[PDB]
Order: C-alpha cells, then structure tokens, then sequence
C-alpha cells in the first residue's frame, strides 16, 4: 500500500491476522474511542 | 556516542537521571527523561566527567 489501509473485517480474522503478522514489531491495538489514543499515537510516531 | 565533559565543578543537575540510570523500558526501547523530553537511550552511550 501507499496510503495507509482501511480494513473492513466484519468476521474478525483480518484483525487477528494483523496482530500475528506484526507481533514481532510490537504492534499495539487501540481505538478512536479510547482516551489513550493520543499517547498511543504519539509513541508510535516517535519509536516505530 | 561516548562523551567527555570537563569542568565538573559547574555540574549541570540535568545529568541526574542519566547518572542514576533512571531509565524506562517500554516497547523494546530504553527511554530516559532528559529534562521534559524522552530520548531513546542507546546501550552504547557512555559519559565521562
């Protein structure tokens, strides 16, 4: 991809596939509703 | 990078977290709170006074 992807997974296998694929790179799951979104986003912007 | 700092009689208290190794490990990186910003502390860093 060039633009960041938007995954549409009603059944929920792509989301777990993403966790497994990027687990080695310390992938973290967040949400737009969560208040920790700002700090989680900022941390990624600094350290991968 | 190794660093050598002279004139320790004018010691800057900013090194207090660095000298005390008040590091934070999270996400696989080592974080040091130098002043008010977080810096990824490379393991090869060494400082001499």
């Amino acid at each position: 991809f060039n633009r960041y992807p938007l995954i549409i997974d009603p059944s929920g296998q792509a989301t777990e596939f993403i966790m497994n694929e990027y687990k080695d790179r310390k992938i973290t799951r967040t949400s737009f509703l969560d208040d920790a979104f700002r700090k989680n986003l900022e941390s990624a912007l600094r350290f991968g | 990078n190794p660093l050598l700092v002279q004139d320790v009689e004018s010691y800057d208290p900013v090194l207090n977290p660095v000298l005390n190794r008040e590091v934070r490990r999270t996400g696989g990186r080592v974080l040091i709170t130098l002043g008010d910003q977080d810096i990824d502390l490379s393991p090869s860093f060494v400082i001499f006074l």
